[PDB]
């Protein structure tokens, strides 16, 4: 069996077992979005 | 024209005012606040 996929560049609907939390804004936090991890401040955006 | 005029608010002379008007600078304050940069993101400021 050969599994093929792509990572951290487009929408995804298959994920590992993890618990999601609530969204914190205007505060420096560690974040993990669909596997992309980092640190920063999250604000609402006007981009479409 | 080459000496400052007490009447005008400016402390420079007329020709000095012309000279300062002829050169354009990206910014002059040397002060850019975190709130200013975070809140004008849509502008994509080079200084930010």
């Amino acid at each position: 069996v050969v599994l093929s996929f792509e990572l951290l560049n487009a929408p995804a609907t298959v994920c590992g077992p993890k618990l999601s939390t609530d969204l914190i804004k205007n505060q420096c936090v560690n974040f993990n979005f669909n596997g992309l991890t980092g640190t920063g401040v999250l604000t609402p955006s006007s981009k479409r | 024209q080459i000496l400052p005029d007490p009447l005008k608010p400016t402390k420079r002379s007329f020709i000095e005012d012309l000279l300062f008007n002829k050169v354009t600078l990206a910014d002059a304050g040397f002060m850019k606040q975190y709130g200013e940069c975070l809140g004008d993101i849509n502008a994509r400021d080079l200084i930010c």
